[PDB]
RNA sequence: ACAGUGCCAGGUGGGGAGUUUGACUGGGGCGGUACACCUGUCAAACGGUAACGCAGGUGUCCUAAGGCGAGCUCAGGGAGGACAGAAACCUCCCGUGGAGCAGAAGGGCAAAAGCUCGCUUGAUCUUGAUUUUCAGUACGAAUACAGACCGUGAAAGCGGGGCCUCACGAUCCUUCUGACCUUUUGGGUUUUAAGCAGGAGGUGUCAGAAAAGUUACCACAGGGAUAACUGGCUUGUGGCGGCCAAGCGUUCAUAGCGACGUCGCUUUUUGAUCCUUCGAUGUCGGCUCUUCCUAUCAUUGUGAAGCAGAAUUCACCAAGCG
RNA sequence: GCGGAAUCAGCGGGGAAAGAAGACCCUGUUGAGCUUGACUCUAGUCUGGCACGGUGAAGAGACAUGAUCGUUUUUUCACUG
RNA sequence: UAAAACAAAGCAUCGCGAAGGCCCGCGGCGGGUGUUGACGCGAUGUGAUUUCUGCCCAGUGCUCUGAAUGUCAAAGUGAAGAAAUUCAAUGAAGCGCGGGUAAACGGCGGGAGUAACUAUGACUCUCUUAAGGUAGCCAAAUGCCUCGUCAUCUAAUUAGU
RNA sequence: UGCGAGUGCCUAGUGGGCCACUUUUGGUAAGCAGAACUGGCGCUGCGGGAUGAACCGAACGCCGGGUUAAGGCGCCCGAU
RNA sequence: GAGGUCCGUAGCGGUCCUGACGUGCGAAUCGGUCGUCCGACCUGGGUAUAGGGGCGAAAGACUAAUCGAACCAUCUAGUAGCUGGUUCCCUCCAAAGUUUCCCUCAGGAUAGCUGGCGCUCUCCGCAGUUUUAUCCGGUAAAGCGAAUGAUUAGAGGUCUU
RNA sequence: AGCAUG
RNA sequence: GAGCAGAGUGGCGCAGGAGCGUGCUGGGCCCAUAACCCAGAGGCGAUGGAUCGAAACCAUCCUCUGCUACCA
């Protein structure tokens, strides 16, 4: 028989994630000294649809 | 997959659009195999917690 | 079939009828060092599969009874293998049927 | 210090690989086994002889149902005797087998091959020859001996399985048995292994590969050695027509019919067969169009009616025209 | 039965017309696609053993009639390299 | 061969908390989903809306627990033997053993008697299964018998309703 | 009564058969299917059956003469 | 002035005539009639996915006129119990479709039938024949007042029921 | 515990 | 046509040394009926054979029910 399409899917040819338009990845900011002692603060400079 | 050939799904095939087996199967299936609910504790329309 | 356990038949070592012991032979279990064995460990280690046949289509229901008869003579000692015609059913040293009786 | 990796071991594994999926056959399939055997017949008075020809049987059973010896006679019938009788047991007479001998059938058998007792293990060990199928190969089965050791009987004798015709199985592998046996390799000892000879574990497709389907998505080599459509022989069946005359026809066998029987024709039904056609003769119906046949519905000419007229039945020449 | 040069335009009766070593059926100890409760395998995967693979402390043990000491099997907790 | 097929929104199951689920890869601290995180990714069935979704866990699957007899490989342990070897105990997963699950594959009877004219038979007895086809629907694109029976459509209908 | 016999090697093709008088099984029957004996066709021409694989006669080197077989002798067409 | 909204151009497609053509304009075209035409829309270029693989709104569809496994070279002059063909003359001899065995029935092995080469002898032996003796057979015929198995019709007896 | 009918 | 299965108390069934529940009859309880209690009766489809002996085993008939009957 055939390859079956749930085991085409993983070899990533047409079935790979569409990211150009993607903003970026959505992770949290790097754990530091200041975050683990104390704090910082910042401006939040836009709300924005990816 | 029941509206596919056997050559391309372990589900198509037949002069009537039917399964043919059992859905349910092991988790220690290979490749090509694995469709269906996989490795089912339960099955049917749920009725209660 | 029904057999008598004594039978006084020829002896092939002292040359003469002598009593013997009668009972019935059983297959012995197989060698793992018979030369035959051996080959066909040594052929079926490794990759092909299986290679000599396996036989599936029995046809026969009975066997063939053999007896082992045992020379009563003290220091002969003495063994043949005494074959019979095959019956599904035997036993050894059963009770002698007597007719003219009632059932 | 477990995930993990390396290497082994067990399980699962049509996800994937390789392969197989008997034969015979009034085409093949389904059915059956006519595939290994036995009895009667076919079978044509030596032997041999075919079909999916007829009627059957076999893959067993037997410590005796094998081997001797002795003593008796069976099936059935008649006549009698308390319960007793259609049928229990006893007695006499007749009784060529009309019984029995494990089973299918055929043959054979009466101081026995049958029945009842006594003793037994010739159903044991061994080398050759021969018959049956046959290629004069094998197996199986069988027959005459010969050499041991025995059984039985007073003895002559008889007996190495079943009264005869069936009841069974190679190479390779394993297993048991046998010898003060041979080899186990530079020599020696002991395990082990391998030899030699005889049994067993089985191939039923029975001279003996280890083996499931589907393809209407299909392919190749061929086949008229082989089906489906047409043609050919045949005519059971289908259709049509005669001969006889029980009865019907209120009378009256035959105007019209015609049972029980029996003789044909036809190839517009279906079968039966498989002769031509598989390096292709375009399958059912409808349309269109021509011609031909008569086993005559109507029309022309006639004969008979249970033909008053009318209408309607049977028949004759007749296919010109509808 | 009969038959008479050479031809033109039509025609679809016949050449069992032409095309394609029948695609149906059967045979072949020829195949392929597909399926599975066919036979024999196999990737993957689950589980066990040995190695990498160390440091302690306790428990249950085999040991060197009770206990001690030092050899090892295993369970648990802890450590890090 | 354009369709009644496929897809579709809707509905309903199943697996997965990342050393994970599914899958690729000859191979590596390889790779896709993944610039992802259950309102997600992956795997199936049915097929808008309306109204419903009956019973069966016996079979075949899938799944949860590992202590009763069980079985169960390699390695390791012990013993006997001159040794090869043999024996014994021990004993993983998996099968058996015990639960669940059908919006998993699937399945869902027969025979007799009886109501005051007949005819049906609500009713009764009985053999039986894991359950004996519930709600609905039809000579249907599903009914052989069959051109079923009645009505309508027509002068006449194997058609249609 | 007739006739020269015995014996050894090596060996190709064949292993689809068919028909007829008498015997004969299945079948209603068949240009059907299956057997026995002998002879044919296949492998074979020739005279006759108008025509024909197997029917009747007869078997074959190239020719002359004669005579016959089976079948024939109105004409086709040799012979009343 | 919304809508996977309607009619309908361009575009995209391909229903019916089962029209044209069917050694064609053409190895799929032509005419009229058709479907859709703001969207799951049409389209160039770039780019990725490669053969037991790809891709597939799923027809086993498409993958350079090739697809139920592309194309090229090689292994390879692959195997064939099956078709077809098999080249000069004359002379002599001249068959078989049968037996047994075989996964054998379109094929082989084996016996038979044939030919060739001889040799040992001859100028006693043999025979698809009759005769004279001697055995063997159970078919045609016949028989049922003889056995077995059928089967028709009358008689005469009796107490045997 | 079970207790139908005129 | 070929294959298979089944014939037994009035009606549904079990089953080598003739029964079950229901139905029926008789007596109880009851004013009476059904319910309940105590008892009784009622019979291997046909033929032949094997077996000492069979409803059962083996064959042949008479009914009945199912599965097939493809491919062109
Ligand atoms: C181009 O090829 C064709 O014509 C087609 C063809 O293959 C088609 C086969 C099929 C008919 C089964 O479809 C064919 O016709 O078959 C054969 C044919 O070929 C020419 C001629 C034959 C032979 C003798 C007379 N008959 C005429 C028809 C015919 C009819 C049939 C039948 C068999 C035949 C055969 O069996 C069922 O009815
Ligand atoms: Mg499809
Ligand atoms: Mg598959
Ligand atoms: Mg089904
Ligand atoms: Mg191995
Ligand atoms: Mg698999
Ligand atoms: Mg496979
Ligand atoms: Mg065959
Ligand atoms: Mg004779
Ligand atoms: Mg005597
Ligand atoms: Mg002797
Ligand atoms: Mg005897
Ligand atoms: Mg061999
Ligand atoms: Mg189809
Ligand atoms: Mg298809
Ligand atoms: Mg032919
Ligand atoms: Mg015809
Ligand atoms: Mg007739
Ligand atoms: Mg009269
Ligand atoms: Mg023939
Ligand atoms: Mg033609
Ligand atoms: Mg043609
Ligand atoms: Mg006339
Ligand atoms: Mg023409
Ligand atoms: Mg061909
Ligand atoms: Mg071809
Ligand atoms: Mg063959
Ligand atoms: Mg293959
Ligand atoms: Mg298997
Ligand atoms: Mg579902
Ligand atoms: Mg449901
Ligand atoms: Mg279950
Ligand atoms: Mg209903
Ligand atoms: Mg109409
Ligand atoms: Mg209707
Ligand atoms: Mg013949
Ligand atoms: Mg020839
Ligand atoms: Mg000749
Ligand atoms: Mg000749
Ligand atoms: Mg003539
Ligand atoms: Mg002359
Ligand atoms: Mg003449
Ligand atoms: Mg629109
Ligand atoms: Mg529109
Ligand atoms: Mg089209
Ligand atoms: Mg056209
Ligand atoms: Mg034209
Ligand atoms: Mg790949
Ligand atoms: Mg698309
Ligand atoms: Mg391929
Ligand atoms: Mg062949
Ligand atoms: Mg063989
Ligand atoms: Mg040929
Ligand atoms: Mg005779
Ligand atoms: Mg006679
Ligand atoms: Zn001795």
């Amino acid at each position: 028989g055939r390859v079956i399409r749930g085991q085409r899917k993983g070899a990533g040819s047409v079935f790979r994630a569409h990211v150009k338009h993607r903003k970026g990845a959505a992770r949290l900011r790097a754990v530091d000294f200041a975050e683990r002692h104390g704090y910082i603060k910042g401006i939040v400079k836009d709300i924005i649809h990816d | 997959g029941v509206a596919m050939n056997p050559v391309e799904h372990p589900f198509g095939g037949g002069n009537h659009q039917h399964i043919g087996k059992p859905s349910t199967i092991r988790r220690d299936a290979p490749a090509g195999r694995k469709v269906g609910l996989i490795a089912a504790r339960r099955t049917g329309r749920l009725r209660g917690t | 079939v029904n057999v008598p356990k004594t039978r006084r038949t020829f002896c092939k070592k002292c040359g003469k009828h002598q009593p013997h012991k009668v009972t019935q032979y059983k297959k012995g279990k197989d060698s793992l060092y018979a030369q035959g064995k051996r080959r066909y460990d040594r052929k079926q280690s490794g990759y092909g599969g299986q290679t000599k046949p396996i036989f599936r289509k029995k046809a026969k229901t009975t066997k063939k009874i053999v007896l082992r008869l045992e020379c009563v003579e003290p220091n002969c000692r003495s063994k043949r293998m005494l074959a019979i015609k095959r019956c599904k059913h035997f036993e050894l040293g059963g009770d002698k049927k007597r007719k003219g009786q009632v059932i």
